[PDB]
RNA sequence: AAUAUGAAUUAAUGCGAAGUUGAAAUACAGUUACCGUAGGGGAACCUGCGGUGGGCUUAUAAAUAUCUUAAAUAUUCUUACA
RNA sequence: AGCGUUAAUCAUAAUGGUUUAAAGGAUCCGUAGAAUGAAUUAUAUAUAAUUUAGAGUUAAUAAAAUUAAUUAAAGAAUUAUAAUAGUAAAGAUGAAAUAAUAAUAAUAAUUAUAAGACUAAUAUAUGUGAAAAUAUUAAUUAAAUAUUAACUGACAUUGAGGGAUUAAAACUAGAGUAGCGAAACGGAUUCGAUACCCGUGUAGUUCUAGUAGUAAACUAUGAAUACAAUUAUUUAUAAUAUAUAUAUAAAUAAUAAAUGAAAAUGAAAGUAUUCCACCUGAAGAGUACGUUAGCAAUAAUGAAACUCAAAACAAUAGACG
């Protein structure tokens, strides 16, 4: 799609025709435009650091600037293949966003499938009203889940408490294990409570499922008769 | 060339062929000793 | 996998969408009959339910019971569908 | 959140902040910025007493256009 | 088209004109004598009996000359002069008698046009 | 060299073309003085040395240990959704190269068609080397230089 | 020795005239057409061998799809609430 | 006081082109080039001394088993001959016949010998080769990729003339000859049928040694370098903490821009630079004459007269099949 000209420029082509005689009337828009000009400018800007890690993206390092001796130990006394090529296409095309939290959520998944089950709002709330202190896990916004124990390693991290990562991991999620066991018990009991004191619960969920899986059955099972039918015959 | 084009070309080289095949007998005659 | 992208079609349709039905109950009776037939002999009381269903299905006429919109949904989608780069 | 990595237009290379989850990610500063110009242009016809015309071909769009 | 080709012989081809009769000879007009007067067909699609003629100029060179005008008088040894025109709807004939002059009589009872044929002036 | 020169300005033009920013060229002395008498002129928005990556931040000094690596990084300009740079054709081609005097480079800026150049034009630049030192054309003449015809921005 | 003109007889080719014999080509042109080459035939042509597409990219389904508070809660909300 | 006309001269488009309209050499190699060609400094476009980014050399480490030439193997079938038992048709075609078919005992079947020539799948000619080409196996000799390390220090690009290789057909020798198959003969088909179909089937197709140097030798697109916006596919390289998501290249497929008569081209048919080849209306003509080369067929070179205002391409809408 070429550079369109004609969205831009209304205002100097409406101005032509004032000016001619074709146009009577001013528009409406045509003082406001005038005062607020659109860019008109249309460029492909160039980028020199990676915003998610802080990597530089344009220098690059250089013969003088690596003395020591290389793996295999070579010193590297010319530049090699790659630092004659002209790296122009990496200033333009947009960072790929890196974080270290990415990994760790990753990791926790591997280690509680589980976890996967318990559903997940997206739908963000203001995202700059919260204030969370990862002095502790529990906030009060934010439900507890891996995310939470993610945030709590990062603010070990951060702190020094634990200098090592796995460790801070760790510790994060040992936090998580004493609390998620805290509210299996909560429920259970307020159940058992619940059951002592005359509550009445219409359907269980073993219930709702065994009743789910009726119907699916008795549909299967009139269509598996027929099939039966159609292949004796 | 379009295909058309060109066989107005392989007609031209077809009578071409066929007359060095008559002039043959004369062609030799003309050739030896002279 | 070796997946196939295709080039920039003019219209994606599937030129005789099958909506397969099930087969006719007539027709089947009729073939278990036919079944029946080959062995037991000729016509013997063993097949004597079977005849009479096949008449019942077969009275008013030969067959008792008489579109897929899957090339209007390719219609719609391709479109979409295409990994065609932009204009 | 912006389209897709595969289904881009590089003519807006500019507004894109980054990459991420296979998405390109629209730089929120910049959009902040145009919606500001967006808005001042906007408050600047209805002032001068123009015909503002709102178009939401998409499904849910209707009622909020409206 | 590179710099070096040019150098050596290569460019646009310049038009010089082509003779129109070169059986002339470079000149305005030549004198022949009538070999035989014919009536020609033309070439499709117009139809009529064209009086062309075959002449021998004093050049030497033999050539197929049109005779313009009504009736004309020319026989098998007419002194004609020759000029470079061409009869258009006849092929192989490129050539023009001019007609006041020779034998060739100027065209009876021409009111238009009459320099182009012999015509004189009829002086009331 | 002026193929390399050439081959630079076409970089140029491709870059005008497309509206990138910010654009790499090869690290030599003419056409270091070219990129220049180009921002002087105000065609380029920035001109700085850098490495075959991208511009330099801090002074780098240039080696044999970086001078394969090192480049010449450059700034286009942009105004009212057309690029000021449209074009960059060389005058002084490699196998014909042209070498005017003072008169004729005078002839040129009058408007005057000279040895088949079109006379410079309003909004244009004719470079021209005298003495290996790329300068505007007015300046050649002022200074009065006999020099080769170089190039023509637009 | 080279050049020019002439030569009985003879060949090619052009233009006109639309006669005869076929119907080779253009559509799957009724045996795909053309390139090179070889042999054959009144004439277009026919046949072998490899090549080419300037002919077939003209390309277009063996079918089945899923469970959480259905509402006193969502659906209403017009700068309110907080 | 000339006006016409004819004969002439100058102007009137290269501020051109060659996929499909005239026009890329079949391909590479390489000589001349009064063709073009990196960096820095200093001398009064050159010299000089320094550079390593082009172009090379040799290692190391990964890969790959391809292309030549040569030698040695494998295989399904085919035809022919013979035997076995067995019975009247067999083979062919649109349907039929003719024939080294068959009551001399065939065809089909089962065996057993021989002979040539071909190479099913894998396969995409993917890839590899300068192009012609090139897929049964093995060996030999030759050449080949990438990245590193070191070295050379512009040694490069293109390339008139020249040189070498160059499908199929053809030719000259000497072998070979199953199948196929120009020609020829015969049978059909047809008004006719010097054809299309069928049958005998010679040159030829095969090898060895040569000649020759052309093809729709086509991507109908000469080679080289610098550059320009995306996506998807594979392939290889490196890192990653061997299987992940990343950075590179390379190819292939869709495009942006740009170019374009349009069809469409898409890292070139774009933006530029260099070098070579070639074109300048259609017919006549790649013809004649001449020359060179060839055993020859022929190949290259390559005119003019005569005659027209035509001739050609992309696309459009019909009609037609
Ligand atoms: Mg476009
Ligand atoms: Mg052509
Ligand atoms: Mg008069
Ligand atoms: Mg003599
Ligand atoms: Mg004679
Ligand atoms: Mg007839
Ligand atoms: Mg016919
Ligand atoms: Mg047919
Ligand atoms: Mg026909
Ligand atoms: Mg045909
Ligand atoms: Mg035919
Ligand atoms: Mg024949
Ligand atoms: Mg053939
Ligand atoms: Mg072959
Ligand atoms: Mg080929
Ligand atoms: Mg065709
Ligand atoms: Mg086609
Ligand atoms: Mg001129
Ligand atoms: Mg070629
Ligand atoms: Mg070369
Ligand atoms: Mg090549
Ligand atoms: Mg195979
Ligand atoms: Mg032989
Ligand atoms: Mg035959
Ligand atoms: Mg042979
Ligand atoms: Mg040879
Ligand atoms: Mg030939
Ligand atoms: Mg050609
Ligand atoms: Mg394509
Ligand atoms: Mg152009
Ligand atoms: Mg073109
Ligand atoms: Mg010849």
């Amino acid at each position: 799609m070429k550079i369109q000209t004609n969205a831009v420029n209304v205002l100097q082509r409406t101005s032509a025709y004032l000016k001619s005689g074709l146009l009577k009337e001013t528009p409406a828009w045509y003082n406001v435009v005038a005062s607020i000009p659109p860019s008109t400018k249309f460029t492909r800007e160039p980028r020199f650091k990676n915003p998610s890690n802080g990597h530089i993206i344009g220098k690059l390092v250089d013969v003088t600037e690596q003395p020591h001796a290389n793996n295999k130990g070579l010193y590297k006394t010319r530049p090699n293949s790659s630092d004659k090529r002209v790296g122009v296409k990496r200033l333009y095309r947009p960072p790929k966003l890196t974080y270290v939290e990415d990994r760790l959520r990753s990791l926790f998944y591997k280690q509680h499938p589980w976890e996967l089950s318990r559903p997940k709002i997206l739908v963000e709330n203001e995202i700059g009203d919260e204030n969370y202190d990862w002095s502790h896990m529990l906030q009060i916004g934010r439900p507890l889940d891996g995310e939470s124990v993610i945030q709590r390693t990062m603010y070990l991290i951060k702190t020094k408490q634990y200098g090592d990562m796995v460790e801070a991991y760790d510790h994060a999620r040992y936090e998580f294990y004493a609390l998620r066991m805290q509210e299996e018990t909560e429920q259970q009991v307020a159940l058992e409570e619940a059951e002592m004191f005359g509550s009445l619960f219409g359907v269980s969920a073993i219930e709702h499922g065994i009743q789910k899986e009726q119907e699916v059955l008795d549909v299967w099972e009139k269509k598996v008769v027929e099939e039966t039918e159609l292949m004796a015959a | 060339d379009s295909v058309m084009r060109k066989r107005k070309k392989k007609m031209k080289k077809h009578k071409l062929r066929k007359r060095r095949k008559r002039e043959k007998a004369e062609r030799r005659k003309l050739s030896q000793g002279r | 996998p070796p997946v196939y992208r295709l080039p920039p079609l003019p219209r994606l349709k599937v030129k005789k969408p099958i909506i397969r039905q099930e087969a006719n109950k007539c027709l089947v009776l009729m073939s278990n009959l036919l079944q029946c037939w080959s062995s037991y002999g000729h016509m013997s009381p063993k097949c004597a339910g079977l005849v009479t269903e096949l008449k019942s299905c077969t009275s008013e006429s030969a067959l008792g019971k008489r579109k897929s919109n899957i090339n209007y949904h390719a219609a719609r989608l391709y479109d979409r569908i295409n990994g065609k780069p932009h204009d | 959140l912006g389209q897709s990595t595969s289904l881009w237009r590089s003519s807006t290379q500019s507004y894109i902040y980054g990459e991420y989850k296979g998405i390109h990610i629209i730089d929120l500063n910049q959009t902040l910025s145009y919606l500001k110009r967006a808005a001042k242009v906007v408050e600047g016809v209805s002032e001068s007493g123009g015909i503002i015309l709102f178009l939401g071909t998409r499904q849910g769009q209707k009622r909020g256009l409206e | 088209a590179t710099l070096n080709q040019i150098k050596r012989g290569s460019g646009p081809p310049r038009r010089k004109k082509i003779s129109t009769a070169p059986q002339l000879d470079q000149c305005p007009q030549r004198k022949g004598v009538v070999l035989r007067v014919m009536v020609l067909k033309p070439k499709k699609p117009n139809s009529a009996q064209r009086k062309a003629c075959r002449v021998r100029l004093t050049n030497g060179n033999v050539v197929s000359a049109y005779i313009p005008g009504e009736g004309h008088d020319a026989q098998e040894h007419s002194i004609v002069y020759v000029r470079g025109g061409r009869c258009q709807d006849l092929p192989g004939v490129k050539y023009h008698v001019i007609r006041g002059a020779g034998d060739l009589s100027g065209v009876v009872n021409r009111i238009s046009s009459r320099s182009k044929y012999g015509a004189k002036k009829p002086s009331k | 060299s002026l193929v390399k020169l050439a081959n630079t300005c076409a970089h140029l033009q491709n870059c005008s073309k497309v509206r990138v920013a910010l654009t790499s060229i090869p690290y030599t002395k003419l056409q270091l003085q070219f990129a220049y008498n180009l921002y002087q002129q105000g065609f380029l928005s920035s001109l700085q040395k850098g490495s075959t990556m991208g511009p330099d931040k801090d002074f780098v000094e240039v080696t044999p240990d970086n001078i394969s690596t090192r480049r010449l990084w450059v700034g286009l300009k942009y105004r009212d959704n057309k690029p000021v740079l449209s074009s960059c054709k060389l005058i002084s081609k490699p196998n014909s190269r042209i070498h005017l005097p003072m008169e004729d480079m005078k002839k040129l800026c009058s408007g005057v068609t000279i040895r088949n150049i079109k006379p410079l034009q309003p909004g244009e630049l004719i470079l021209v080397r005298a003495h290996n030192n790329i300068m505007d054309i007015n300046e050649a003449i002022s200074k009065k230089l006999d020099g080769e015809v170089l190039c023509r921005v637009k």
